[PDB]
């Protein structure tokens, strides 16, 4: 990140490492700077030559992948530099397996795990002829005769926007009857208050539920306040 | 007891439950605050539904883009088209500007034709986990969380839904030494479910996913053939609960 | 410098490309980066009578690999190989008309994967000696060790048979296993018209590649298919129209095959899904779905 620092590495794909200080700028090349070719942090990969990042023996999690096995993150590893590394799998286990030999829990936990994912996306629609010529009557009667290309795009865009609200309630309404919770929360001493929802907010959504709303940074995708913002100068 | 029935559609006895429901009620409670925690603090975890928002700005933004392009023309304004050429040459050049930007929208509808099919795979995928586990309990390893599934909660979100997947984790193992079978009086006893395990000392068998062992009696075992076929059979002796009633 | 007047396509066309370029890495992550531990067998290898020595690693190859994984990658003729080359091999020009090397001249490049074989022969055989050696339990938690012929009767208590049928026939079972792998080799040594569906997987793309090239040879309506004869034989005037009708037509070659190539990509990820999840079902555990893992009870 150019917060961290501002330290880069260049990899050149497909190109032997002999024959990149062929390539520097003595002979002119597309790109300007050749600062990096000269220097000893020149290191070959099967996916080409990376220069600027030194390479370690020891294998740590992918933070920036390469290819074929080499990863490369920013590191105190020297006071702090660009270094390449091969990408380790995991620790090492040994089970110890004998044939008379069972090992069985004496205890648990309990873990409560998330899962995020996709339901809808944005439901667009597109002026053809406004698009493609806008406040032209000649241009939309050269735009008339090149056939029904803009119908077919709104009743492929029109579909699309059926499906997403077709999936919103293939997710959500599958309920027959709105279910409403008793005033008394004992449920045998478990907190469900952070998840069911609060009627102190004008909205009825939860704590999590909020979070999740503010952390999402959403655009507009609707509240357009009916054209007036957009017609006011601004 | 809707708990206790969750515990035992996953093989452990509700005795477990009965037994530990404040553990567990505090073990919920402090998971539950530990995701707050993780998402008052960490906002990499929404990057799917974020993407969404990003991808549908950005390809808004260069159908936006791709009307300053000249596609070959003299000019990509249309009325100085008009004020400066004549007839026929400012009708070729409305019909490059035309085509480019034409092109352009129709690979526009494509790429959202190919997002709104993945987008449909995902909200398909997310509707069988709310049906088969948040409106029941689901025996599929790792489709609702890793462990034993036990419960599921559905939450709200813009572009997409969050799953809160409660699991059971065995924590804290012990090594035992086992056995397939025991020979009583020739016959093989086998357990009805569990595990014969020992230390060195006394032979008990026990349940698969807790530790708690019992006396090995004929209630919770069965006899079937000999002892000459089972490889591995140990000798040990085999409780009779009837004999000491008989003889009272 | 006439390319550039025709706006974001390049960049878009590389946008698509690359978010498919990571969707590959992804998918394959997702389908074998599945346990967090890199378990292996003891140096044993009496698991209850069972031979397992046809699909454990095999440390006398170069790449540990085992004997069915070898017979499968000598089945499959890998044709791309795209930085192996490295263009050294390319740029020493050979009178025998390579494939590769015509079409990276063209500039149509393949990017090696981030995972090599030797990784994903280790994570399976991790998965597959966690499995032996512990059943189901490392796919829920840290790894139990159990005997082989507890787990079996096990295994066979999930589908409703008692344990007494597996103890009183332990050895006919195992025999039927040990044959049923036999009979596996012997299908795979001679049958190669099994793995048809990456054989499809490998002739898509260079299929694909290959008509990539073969459309320069068109001259979209103009007088040539070459720029440097039209811009010898023509006044910039003219040349202009003669050349915005092959860069149209190589601009929409281009975008075809991009079209197609994400098509592709998307049913590539549906297949990676599935077999992400035919994985985590009936490796890490026993399932319960009819026919979902193979033709009997599972
Ligand atoms: C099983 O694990 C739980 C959770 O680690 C144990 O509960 C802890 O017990 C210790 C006893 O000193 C307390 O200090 C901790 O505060 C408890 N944790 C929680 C979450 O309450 C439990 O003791 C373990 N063993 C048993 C008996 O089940
Ligand atoms: C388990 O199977 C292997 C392979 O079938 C046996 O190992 C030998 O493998 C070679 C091929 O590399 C065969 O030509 C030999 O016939 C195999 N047997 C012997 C005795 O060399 C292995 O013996 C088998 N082990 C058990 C316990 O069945
Ligand atoms: C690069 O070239 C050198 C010398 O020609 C050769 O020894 C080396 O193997 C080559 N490496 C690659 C990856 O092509
Ligand atoms: C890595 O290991 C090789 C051989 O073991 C050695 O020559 C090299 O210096 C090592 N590099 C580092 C950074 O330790
Ligand atoms: C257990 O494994 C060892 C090691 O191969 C073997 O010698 C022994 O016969 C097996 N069975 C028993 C009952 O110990
Ligand atoms: C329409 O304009 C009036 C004018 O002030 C405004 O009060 C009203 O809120 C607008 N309608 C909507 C739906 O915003
Ligand atoms: C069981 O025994 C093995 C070998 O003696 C040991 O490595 C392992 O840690 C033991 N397991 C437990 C839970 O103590
Ligand atoms: C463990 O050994 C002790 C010896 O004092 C015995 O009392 C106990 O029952 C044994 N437990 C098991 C599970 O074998
Ligand atoms: C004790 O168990 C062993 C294990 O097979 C068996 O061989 C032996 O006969 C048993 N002892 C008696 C007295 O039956």
């Amino acid at each position: 990140g150019t917060n961290t620092s501002n330290q880069v590495a260049v990899l050149y794909q497909g190109v032997n490492c002999t024959e990149v200080p062929v390539a520097i700028h003595a002979d002119q090349l597309t790109p300007t700077w050749r600062v990096y070719s000269t220097g000893s942090n020149v290191f070959q990969t099967r996916a080409g030559c990376l220069i600027g990042a030194e390479y370690v023996n020891n294998s740590y999690e992918c933070d920036i992948p390469i290819g074929a096995g080499i990863c490369a993150s920013y590191q105190t590893q020297t006071s702090q530099s660009i270094i390449a590394y091969t990408m380790s799998l995991g620790a090492e286990n040994s089970v110890a397996y004998s044939n008379n030999s069972i090992a069985i829990p004496t205890n648990f936990t309990i873990s409560v795990t998330t899962e995020i994912l996709p339901v809808s996306m944005t439901k667009t629609s597109v002026d053809c002829t406004m698009y493609i010529c806008g406040d032209s009557t000649e241009c939309s009667n050269l735009l008339l005769q090149y056939g029904s290309f803009c119908t077919q795009l709104k009743r492929a865009l029109t579909g699309i926007a059926v499906e997403q609200d077709k999936n919103t309630q293939e997710v959500f309404a599958q309920v027959k009857q709105i279910y409403k919770t008793p005033p008394i929360k004992y449920f045998g001493g478990f907190n469900f208050s952070q998840i069911l929802p609060d009627p102190s907010k004008p909205s009825k959504r939860s704590f999590i539920e909020d979070l999740l709303f503010n952390k999402v940074t959403l655009a507009d995708a609707g509240f357009i306040k009916q054209y007036g913002d957009c017609l006011g100068d601004i | 007891m809707q708990m206790a029935y969750r515990f035992n559609g996953i093989g452990v006895t509700q005795n477990v439950l009965y037994e530990n429901q404040k553990l567990i009620a505090n073990q919920f409670n402090s998971a539950i605050g530990k995701i707050q925690d993780s998402l008052s603090s960490t906002a990499s975890a929404l990057g799917k539904l974020q993407d969404v928002v990003n991808h549908n700005a950005q390809a808004l933004n260069t159908l936006v883009k791709q009307l300053s392009s000249k596609f070959g023309a003299i000019s990509s304004v249309l009325n100085d088209i008009f004020s400066r050429l004549d007839k026929v040459e400012a009708e070729v050049q409305i019909d490059r500007l035309i085509t480019g930007r034409l092109q352009s929208l129709q690979t526009y509808v494509t790429q959202q034709l190919i997002r709104a099919a993945e987008i449909r795979a995902s909200a398909n995928l997310a509707a069988t986990k709310m049906s088969e586990c948040v409106l029941g309990q689901s025996k599929r390893v790792d489709f609702c969380g890793k462990g034993y599934h036990l419960m599921s909660f559905p939450q709200s979100a813009p572009h997409g839904v969050v799953f809160l997947h409660v699991t059971y984790v065995p924590a804290q193992e012990k090594n035992f030494t086992t056995a397939p079978a025991i020979c009583h009086d020739g016959k093989a006893h086998f357990p009805r479910e569990g595990v014969f395990v020992s230390n060195g000392t006394h032979w008990f068998v026990t349940q698969r996913n807790f530790y708690e062992p019992q006396i090995i009696t004929t209630d919770n075992t069965f006899v079937s053939g000999n002892c000459d076929v089972v490889i591995g059979i140990v000798n040990n002796t085999v409780y009779d609960p009837l004999q000491p009633e008989l003889d009272s | 410098n006439l390319l550039l007047q025709y706006g974001s396509f390049c960049t878009q066309l590389k946008r698509a490309l690359t978010g498919i370029a990571v969707e590959q890495d992804k998918n394959t992550q997702e389908v074998f980066a599945q346990v967090k531990q890199i378990y292996k067998t003891p140096p044993i290898k009496y698991f209850g009578g069972f031979n397992f020595s046809q699909i454990l690693p095999d440390p006398s190859k170069p790449s540990k690999r085992s004997f069915i994984e070898d017979l499968l990658f000598n089945k499959v003729t890998l044709a791309d190989a795209g930085f192996i080359k490295q263009y050294g091999d390319c740029l020493g020009d050979i009178a025998a008309r390579d494939l590769i090397c015509a079409q990276k001249f063209k500039g149509l490049t393949v990017l090696p994967p981030l995972l090599t074989d030797e990784m994903i022969a280790q994570y399976t055989s991790a998965l597959l000696a966690g499995t032996i050696t512990s059943g189901w339990t490392f796919g829920a938690g840290a790894a139990l060790q159990i005997p082989f012929a507890m787990q079996m009767a096990y295994r066979f208590n999930g589908i409703g048979v008692t344990q007494n049928v597996l103890y009183e026939n332990q050895k006919l079972i195992a025999n039927q296993f040990n044959s049923a792998i036999g009979k596996i080799q012997d299908s795979l040594s001679s049958t190669a018209s099994a793995l048809g569906k990456l054989q499809d997987v490998v002739n898509h793309n260079a299929q694909a590649l290959n008509t990539l090239v073969k459309q320069l040879s068109s001259k979209f309506g103009a007088i040539s298919s070459v720029l440097n004869d039209i811009f010898s034989r023509l006044d910039k005037v003219e040349a202009e129209v003669q050349i915005d009708r092959l860069i149209t037509g190589r601009l929409q070659s281009l975008q075809t095959y991009v079209t197609q190539q994400l098509i592709r990509a998307a049913e590539i990820r549906a297949s990676a899904n599935l077999a992400a999840t035919k994985m985590s079902e009936c490796v890490l555990g026993q399932s319960k779905r009819v026919d979902f893992c193979g033709k009997g009870y599972h």
